[PDB]
């Protein structure tokens, strides 16, 4: 999981 | 938004798509190239190419369950093709580049086409 | 293989099922939470989730155009949920983080499970 | 395009  | 993103979700949604494709499930159409049939998901052809999209958005055509296409069109070029749309593989070599160009083109999939002109200008 | 690969392919067809579905282009299921409906393609809602995979490989309910889910289920958790299935991006917020992964363990989506757990472990 |  990223901060897109 | 304050949204998360989960980095590998598209790629494993295509994966299972693919994988309801080899067991024949939810598929809704067949395309037949010549003497070949190609079982496949609407929404997926639709994803991938200009020519599926126009087709399946055809009031009249949406609901066909059989799609002939263009007596042009290789077999092999299409199967090398629709493999692609559900993996994001080519499988481009010197003796299909041309046949897999021209499907590309007539099912207008504008990356495949991109590379196909690139490649074959690098062996010109 | 010798294959080459698009590394946008997989994300640019997940946008183009989220675009069918916002025009709500050949969605084949109502999915029923509670007072709610949401429209949705059984091919994406079965790449995603564990529980909508065996719901729509059953040979009875794989024709059914309603599905209603337990009416313990969120519509706003289901909402959040399969906004996510069809862009990879999921809108969790304190507010509903419980309810999120209530329905994502019902919907058996693991990833979605595993970062709601790792996020209330980090508030607790 | 890349090599996979
Ligand atoms: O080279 C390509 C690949 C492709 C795919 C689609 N498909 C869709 N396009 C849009 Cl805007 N909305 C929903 C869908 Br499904 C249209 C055109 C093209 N040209
Ligand atoms: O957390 C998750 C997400 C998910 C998706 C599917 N979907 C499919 N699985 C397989 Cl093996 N083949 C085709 C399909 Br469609 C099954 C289980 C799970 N559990
Ligand atoms: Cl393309
Ligand atoms: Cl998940």
């Amino acid at each position: 999981w990223v901060i897109p | 938004d304050s949204c998360i993103q989960f980095t590998r979700h598209a790629s494993d949604v295509l994966l299972n798509l693919n994988r309801l494709r080899s067991r024949d499930i939810l598929t809704d159409v067949v395309i037949v190239v010549s003497r070949e049939q190609f079982r496949a998901h609407k929404t997926v052809l639709m994803a991938c190419s200009g020519l599926f999209y126009s087709i399946f958005t055809d009031q009249l055509k949406c609901n066909l369950s059989v799609i002939n296409l263009d007596p042009e069109i290789n077999p092999e070029g299409f199967c090398i093709l629709l493999d692609f749309m559900y993996t994001s593989r080519l499988n481009l070599r010197e003796g299909n580049i041309m046949a897999v160009m021209a499907t590309a083109m007539y099912l207008q999939m504008e990356h495949v086409v991109d590379t196909c002109r690139k490649f074959i200008k690098a062996s010109e």
